[PDB]
């Protein structure tokens, strides 16, 4: 090679850049930095309103935690009555 | 049961492992001093100015002349006097051998007690690091591969590809 | 390690490190010159 | 010397019993999390459908192996070392009082096993201590798969 | 010897002038002996009286060779995958005609990469994956490059077993000598968790990856690579979750089904392998026995048990030895494994296993004679090694008063028939031909043997291939045709360029070729078996067993008392199989082109890549080099600058070999010696000779040097006329 100034006027730069908002990842689960989402207190289905659904409900999904096993309904097999149909 | 290395040129490698790595020296501090770059900066222009260039290759002529007169002269007198002919003591050569090489020539010879030494005293200083230092430059010129390939761009060559995610590079660090 | 009147051995066929080598390096002049059938001197 | 491992008739199983322990509290986090699972993109997608209701929100990093390999390291020296004879632990290079140990050369609660004394309470061979861990360790080994899924439980 | 025993040398010899036979190598020179050692490197006389070891050694060999055949072919599946030709070709194949290897460019080389592709430039290959390879569904180029280093994994492995044997300090007698179980075992999973294992990635992938690909596609368009378990939709299509049965057995109804099998018979048309679904069920009710059968048993029981009157004693006790022979386990195995390879050469052409062979032409019959060679040349040695029984191998004569004793008793006997057997051949199964030429050339057609002129009159057809196919009068049920398509009765209508397979019927010129085989066959095993019978003591020599099987011949006197031995008759008796199959071969070939091998037109009017010039044509033997040799063979002599051409250029060269054979054939031997010295005077003048005797070569040594030249000679010469005759046209 050959020189002619100054290696840079200004240095190295945005090749990693990040810095303030050094974000992406961290965030992104920008909805997961915080996750905060449903109720304070309870009755149902959050799982919003956005997220969404109550899909299965209590126990389903939820886990997720749901919550706390109620008296339930434990799951098992059996019911749910098995609505279909 | 295990091989025989024992290998016998032998002692010589050893020696021949020193040059590599009292050698491999060289380039890790200056390198690396690197002027942490740098307060800054670094201009060539100076001797080398406009005269076409410098070295390109004529610089590795006068390198090695000024060396071949060293690495060469060299062994040939880290020691080996005798110097001839029929049957061994095996160093492989040997001819050294019973005569130093010489009785009563000159001071061929160095110091106090018919011998070549500097004598007891020290391993000290230098067997561990100089041999520390096979091991140093080892691992830190294995350091070097890790240090280019990759390339970051220019040249993937023939591809079956499969990387980016992302560049490799030394400037230092890591990241992770 | 090896200075002057004869040295260290070798096996059987170390021919076959002197076949393939040595000798090959000499395609490694048949493409240098990719072709000869009389050549130019220096 | 060019290396020894000396096998007597059964060397295995004294490991066995032994790659036992370690794989039996392995069937461990299984006693007591659960999925790597896979090759690693989910990125979208699980064993078929997996999941659903990719695994997991998933840290993890690979880079175990990298700790594979590096733990790897005081599994065989903890068996050299003790080769022996012990300079070992240097206490402080200068002076004066060094009391302390904190006990022993282990194996168990006092490194000398200690605080001798106790219980009025709680009042009313050691290969058993393994034997019914691989009965807690090649159990889940089928729970992985533990499916008839087009179907299901027959005895139900 | 004592460089230094036992106790108190680890350190290794290498130096000290070394080792065999007690007047050991000199100490001073000579050649023969370089010579000695790469030969008889094994024979075991030597290295222990007491076999102690060598089985010992002989499985660690074995391992050696089970990885490499795994570096090859890691190889192969290399090259196969990753200068592809394959990938291209299974979108693409019957048209594609296909290469893994590939030059590099130096010098003249690439006259011979020729554009073989979907685009590239190529060597053509006849062995086929490309077609073992159509099974795999999944595809793509990097795995088979996984394929390729569970290869290499297999190895180093299955190759530091080997380590782990002889080297390491290793085993004894009772483990082999104790055989009882080990075709339990062996024959009961692996023959069988094998097949059976097979089966299961045998219908499980690969049935429903060439179900819908049978069609076309790009393929991964169809495969996700595994996608293939908990899950199976897609068995849905190829069939059910057995919906509701258990466990087979019957309480199970169909109305419409029954279990993916389903038996074939015939060819799929747009892929005539033949059905890919009498695949999995035949692997599967192989598996099966052997899953049961592997399962005697433990000896002598069965063998002594019973006898008959012109029946042996023998038979029982029919071998305390058998288990500690080893030279005889060999040879019988090599009658079998050889005569076992050669019926596959057969199975394989009037019945494809892979998809897209037959079309292929090209690619399955390089095969057919390859495998054909090995089913020769693996059985002259299971009698080379039977005669390597029959002098040594015992210390001691307790075999005794058997069966063996009793062939023996005759032998003068058993061999004085056959022999007339094969005079009776040979001039009803050869000199016939040259009644035609004689008679045709004299010409009066009238009264030849033509397969018009002598009257058997126009059929073949009935003996049994009428009754095969016709198959189902039968106890028989199934699948619309044949077991092999070929036999008389059914069908036009096989693929898509081309013909390939069809009745083949042949009448006589089938009837004498049939027959040349007879004699050919007969004579092979004449010398072969008198060879191993009289292996120890001859009525021209008794002293006859004292060396050797080897020794040159035992000296002038008696009149002859040269050829004798047998190593020579396992010496004159490659020498005709050399025939036995190299006219086999040219039996398959005229046939399968002179008819078959085909192409189809609108209105299917067959074209054969010869109209059936066999005729009257192939009972003239001329014809067999005015039809055959001189007629294809053009296209050898025709190959030069090219692609192929590496074949017309060798066919010269190994056409060179062969008659280079006679030289070390043909010849004395102190003749060489009375020439090598004018040489090792000449070499004196100057200083230039004497140390390491010069000599010239071992009796028996320069019989060495003919034959396995005259083969390598006269047999390439026919793998170059081939691969010249089925790429490009046929
Ligand atoms: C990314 C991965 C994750 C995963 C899947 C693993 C997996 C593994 N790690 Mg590990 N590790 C991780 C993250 C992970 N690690 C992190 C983030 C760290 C940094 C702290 C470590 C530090 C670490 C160490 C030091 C070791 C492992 C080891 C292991 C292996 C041990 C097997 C075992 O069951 O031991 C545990 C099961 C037992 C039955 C042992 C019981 C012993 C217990 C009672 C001691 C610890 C519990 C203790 C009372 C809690 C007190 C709190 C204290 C941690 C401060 C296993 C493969 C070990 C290994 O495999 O070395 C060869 C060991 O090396 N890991
Ligand atoms: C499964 C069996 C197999 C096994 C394990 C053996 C094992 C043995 N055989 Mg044997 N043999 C076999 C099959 C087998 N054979 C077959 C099929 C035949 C029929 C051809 C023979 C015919 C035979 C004879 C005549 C002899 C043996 C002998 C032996 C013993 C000597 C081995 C030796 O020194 O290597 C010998 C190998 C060499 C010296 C290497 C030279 C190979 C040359 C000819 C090259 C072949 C051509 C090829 C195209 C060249 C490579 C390409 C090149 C152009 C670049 C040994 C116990 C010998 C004995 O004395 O018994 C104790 C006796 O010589 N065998
Ligand atoms: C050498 C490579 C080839 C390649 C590239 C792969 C790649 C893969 N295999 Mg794999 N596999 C291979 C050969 C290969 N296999 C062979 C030959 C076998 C048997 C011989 C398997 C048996 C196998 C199993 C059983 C599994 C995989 C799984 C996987 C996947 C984990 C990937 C992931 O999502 O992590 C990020 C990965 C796609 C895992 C999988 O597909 O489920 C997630 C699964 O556990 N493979
Ligand atoms: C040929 C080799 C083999 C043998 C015979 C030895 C022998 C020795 N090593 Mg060593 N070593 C080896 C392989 C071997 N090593 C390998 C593969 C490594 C990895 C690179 C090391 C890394 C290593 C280190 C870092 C040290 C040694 C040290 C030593 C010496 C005493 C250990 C010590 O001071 O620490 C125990 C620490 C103390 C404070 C002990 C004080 C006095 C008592 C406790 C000694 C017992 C001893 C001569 C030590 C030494 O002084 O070498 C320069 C030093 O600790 N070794
Ligand atoms: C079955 C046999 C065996 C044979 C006869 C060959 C033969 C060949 N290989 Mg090959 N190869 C093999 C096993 C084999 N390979 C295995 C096990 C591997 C895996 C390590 C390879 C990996 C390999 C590579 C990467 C290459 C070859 C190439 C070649 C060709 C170059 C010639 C050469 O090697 O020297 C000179 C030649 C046709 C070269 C090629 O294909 O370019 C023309 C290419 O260099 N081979
Ligand atoms: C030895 C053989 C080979 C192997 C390793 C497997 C292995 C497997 N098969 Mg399988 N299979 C095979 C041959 C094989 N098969 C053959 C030849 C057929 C047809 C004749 C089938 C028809 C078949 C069906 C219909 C299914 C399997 C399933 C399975 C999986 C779990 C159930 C099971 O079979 O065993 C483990 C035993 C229990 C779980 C009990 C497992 C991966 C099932 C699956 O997808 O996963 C559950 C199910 O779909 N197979
Ligand atoms: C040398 C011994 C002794 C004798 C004298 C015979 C004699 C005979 N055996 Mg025989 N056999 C023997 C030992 C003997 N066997 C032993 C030890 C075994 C077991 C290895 C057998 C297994 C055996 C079988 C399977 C058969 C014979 C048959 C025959 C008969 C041939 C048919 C015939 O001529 O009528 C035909 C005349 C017509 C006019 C029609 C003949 C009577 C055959 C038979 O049963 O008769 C046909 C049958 O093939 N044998
Ligand atoms: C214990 C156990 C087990 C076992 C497993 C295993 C280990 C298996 C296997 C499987 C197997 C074990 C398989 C095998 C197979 C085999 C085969 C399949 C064979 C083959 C071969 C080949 C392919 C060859 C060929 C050829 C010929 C023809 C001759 C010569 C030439 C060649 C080589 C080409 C099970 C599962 C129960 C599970 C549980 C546990
Ligand atoms: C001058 C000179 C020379 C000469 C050369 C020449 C003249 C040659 C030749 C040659 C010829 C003239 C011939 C040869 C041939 C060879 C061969 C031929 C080899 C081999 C082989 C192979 C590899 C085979 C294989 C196979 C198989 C697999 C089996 C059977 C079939 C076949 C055969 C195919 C040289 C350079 C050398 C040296 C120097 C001097
Ligand atoms: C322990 C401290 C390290 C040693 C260095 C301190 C000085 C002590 C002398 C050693 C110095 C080496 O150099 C010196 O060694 C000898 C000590 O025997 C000196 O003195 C001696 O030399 C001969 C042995 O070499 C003797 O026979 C002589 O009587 C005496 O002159 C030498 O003139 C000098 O070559
Ligand atoms: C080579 C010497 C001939 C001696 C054997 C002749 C006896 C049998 C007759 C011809 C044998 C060839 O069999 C062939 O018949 C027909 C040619 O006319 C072709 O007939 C085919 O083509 C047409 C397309 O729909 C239709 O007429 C048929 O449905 C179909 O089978 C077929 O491609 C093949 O089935
Ligand atoms: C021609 C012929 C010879 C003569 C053949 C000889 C002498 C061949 C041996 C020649 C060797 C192979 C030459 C070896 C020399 C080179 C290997 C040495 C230099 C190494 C290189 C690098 C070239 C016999 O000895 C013979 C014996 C019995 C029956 C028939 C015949 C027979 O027909």
């Amino acid at each position: 090679g050959v020189i002619e100034e100054y290696l840079e006027k200004s240095k190295t730069n945005k090749e990693l850049n990040d810095k303030k908002r050094l974000a992406t990842t961290g965030a992104n689960f920008a909805r997961a930095y915080t996750v905060e989402f449903g109720s304070c207190k309870f009755p149902e289905n959050f799982t919003g309103c956005q997220d969404l659904a109550k899909q299965k409900k209590v126990p389903f999904l939820s886990d997720d935690l749901d919550l706390e096993c109620e008296g339930k309904d434990k799951y098992k097999c059996g019911s749910n009555v098995f609505w279909k149909w | 049961s295990d091989p025989e290395s024992l290998r016998w040129n032998v002692q010589a490698e050893l020696v021949h492992s020193r040059w590599a790595m009292l050698g491999a020296a060289g380039i890790f501090i200056p390198e690396f001093l690197t002027k942490l770059g740098i307060l800054n900066t670094p201009s060539w222009y100076t001797a080398g100015e406009q005269e076409y260039f410098t070295d390109t290759t004529t610089l590795f002529i006068v390198e090695l002349v000024f060396i071949g007169w060293a690495e060469g002269r060299r062994w040939a007198d880290i020691l080996n006097p005798g110097c001839v002919n029929t049957d061994p003591i095996f160093p492989n050569n040997k001819l050294t051998g019973t005569d130093v090489g010489y009785p009563g020539g000159l001071w061929f010879d160095p110091l106090g007690w018919g011998s070549a030494s500097p004598q007891k005293l020290k391993e000290l200083r230098t067997k561990e690091i100089k041999n520390g230092r096979l091991a140093m430059l080892a691992v830190m010129g294995a350091w070097f591969q890790h240090i280019y390939t990759g390339t970051g761009p220019i040249d993937n060559l023939f591809a079956h590809l499969a990387d980016p995610g992302h560049a490799t590079i030394f400037a230092a660090f890591t990241p992770k | 390690m090896r200075d002057l009147k004869t040295y260290l051995s070798v096996a059987p066929v170390v021919s076959t490190l002197w076949f393939g080598a040595l000798a090959g390096l000499l395609i490694e002049i048949n493409r240098f010159f990719p072709d000869a059938l009389i050549f130019p001197f220096f | 010397s060019d290396p020894e491992g000396t096998g007597g008739f059964i060397e295995p199983r004294w490991l066995a019993y032994g790659e036992v322990i370690n794989g039996r509290f392995a069937m461990l986090g299984a006693v007591g999390l659960g999925k790597v699972g896979l090759i690693p993109q989910e990125t979208a997608l699980a064993w078929f459908q997996t999941g659903v209701i990719y695994n997991y929100w998933a840290d993890n990093y690979t880079l175990f192996v990298l700790e594979m390999a590096l733990m790897g390291f005081a599994e065989h020296r903890r068996f050299q070392d003790w080769a022996k004879p012990g300079s070992m632990g240097k206490q402080y290079f200068l002076g004066l009082e060094k009391g302390f140990g904190g006990s022993g050369n282990p194996a168990y609660p006092g490194g000398p096993f200690f605080n001798p004394l106790g219980f009025g309470k709680d009042e009313k061979k050691l290969k058993e201590v393994k034997n019914g861990r691989l009965a807690m360790l090649a159990i889940l080994g089928y729970f992985i798969q533990g499916l008839v899924t087009g179907v299901g439980p027959y005895q139900n | 010897l004592v460089d230094r025993d036992p106790i108190k040398t680890s350190f290794e010899q290498w130096a000290k002038p070394g080792h065999f036979s007690r007047t050991i190598a000199k100490g001073p020179d000579t050649t023969t002996w370089i010579w000695n050692l790469h030969a008889d490197a094994h024979d075991f006389d030597s290295h222990t009286s007491d076999l102690e070891e060598i089985s010992r050694k002989v499985f660690s060999a074995h391992f050696g060779q089970l990885s490499i055949i795994f570096l090859w072919l890691s190889g192969m599946y290399f090259h196969g995958a990753r200068f592809s030709n394959y990938e291209a070709w299974l979108n693409d194949p019957t048209h594609i005609g296909p290469s893994a290897q590939v030059v590099w460019p130096i010098v003249g080389q690439e006259i011979l990469n020729g554009d073989v592709g979907g685009g590239f430039r190529g060597i053509q290959i006849t062995s086929g994956f490309f077609q073992i390879w159509r099974a795999s569904g999944i595809t793509s180029e990097l795995q088979l490059y996984c394929t390729a280093i569970g290869a290499l994994v297999f190895a180093g492995l299955m190759l530091f077993a080997g380590w782990f044997h002889y080297h390491k300090a290793a085993p004894k007698l009772a483990w082999f000598q104790d055989v009882e179980s080990m075709l339990n075992h062996h024959l009961a999973g692996l023959l069988g968790l094998g097949s059976l294992s097979w089966a299961r990635h045998q219908v499980h992938v690969s049935l429903p990856i060439n179900q819908f690909l049978n069609a076309g596609v790009d393929p991964k368009e169809i495969p996700l690579p595994h996608e293939f378990i908990l899950n199976r939709d897609l068995l849905a299509q190829l069939y059910p979750s057995f919906a509701e049965g258990a466990t087979p057995f019957f309480t199970l109804n169909w109305s419409k089904y029954a279990d993916f099998l389903t038996f074939r018979g015939g060819l799929d048309p747009l892929t005539g392998g033949l059905w890919l679904t009498d695949i999995a069920h035949h692997h599967l009710a192989i598996a099966i026995l052997f899953l049961i059968a592997g399962h005697m048993y433990r000896i002598k029981d069965i063998l002594e048990a019973h006898k008959g009157p012109f029946t042996g004693q023998g038979h029982k006790g029919l071998y305390e030895i058998l288990t500690t022979s080893w030279h005889a386990q060999l040879s019988i195995n090599l009658a079998m494994l050889g005569s076992l390879t050669i019926v596959v050469a057969q199975h394989m052409y009037s019945m494809p296993p892979y998809p897209y062979l037959a079309t292929d032409y090209a690619t399955q019959l390089s095969l057919f004679t390859h495998h054909m060679w090995i089913g020769g040349f693996l059985i002259v040695g299971a009698a080379a090694h039977a005669a390597i029984f029959m002098v040594r191998d015992y210390d001691p004569t307790t075999r005794y008063n058997d069966l063996l004793d009793r062939v023996l008793r005759h032998r003068d006997a058993i061999i004085s028939h056959l022999n007339w057997v094969c005079i009776f051949l040979g001039f009803h199964s050869f000199g016939l031909y040259i009644h035609n030429d004689t008679m045709s050339a004299l010409g009066r057609p009238q009264d030849m043997f033509s397969d018009t002129a002598i009257q058997l009159q126009p059929v073949f057809a009935q003996w049994i291939q009428n009754t095969h196919a016709l198959a189902p009068g039968t106890t028989a049920p199934g699948a619309t045709a044949s077991t092999s398509l070929t036999w008389g009765g059914g069908d036009l209508v096989a693929v898509g360029n081309k013909v390939a397979l069809l009745p083949i019927p042949l009448g006589t010129a089938d009837f004498l070729v049939h027959h040349i085989h007879a004699f050919t066959i007969h004579v092979t095993v004449l010398i072969l078996l008198k060879g191993v019978l009289f292996a120890r003591s001859s009525r021209l020599i008794p002293d006859k067993a004292n060396l050797g099987f080897r020794f040159p011949c035992d000296g002038p006197g008696r009149g002859g008392t040269c050829q004798v031995s047998a190593w020579d008759h396992v010496f004159l008796g490659l020498f005709w199989m050399y025939n036995s199959i190299s006219v086999v071969i040219f039996h398959f070939s005229w046939k399968m082109q002179s008819d078959v091998w085909g192409t189809i037109n609108d209105q299917g009017v067959v074209t054969h890549i010869t109209a059936g010039n066999f005729a009257q044509s192939s009972i003239t033997i001329n014809g067999w080099l005015r039809d055959f040799l001189w007629a294809q063979a053009s296209q050898v002599i025709q190959s030069y600058g090219s692609s192929l051409s590496a074949y017309g250029l060798f066919f010269l060269g190994a056409h060179f070999v062969w008659a280079f054979s006679l030289m070390f054939l043909f010849s004395g031997r102190g003749y060489w010696q009375e020439l090598i010295e004018s040489i090792v005077w000449a070499h004196n003048k100057l200083k230039v000779a004497p140390a390491t005797q010069p000599r010239a070569l071992s009796i028996v040594q320069g019989r060495a040097v003919g034959v396995t030249h005259y083969l390598l000679g006269g047999i390439a010469t026919t793998w170059a006329f081939f691969l010249a005759r089925i790429i490009a046209v046929g």
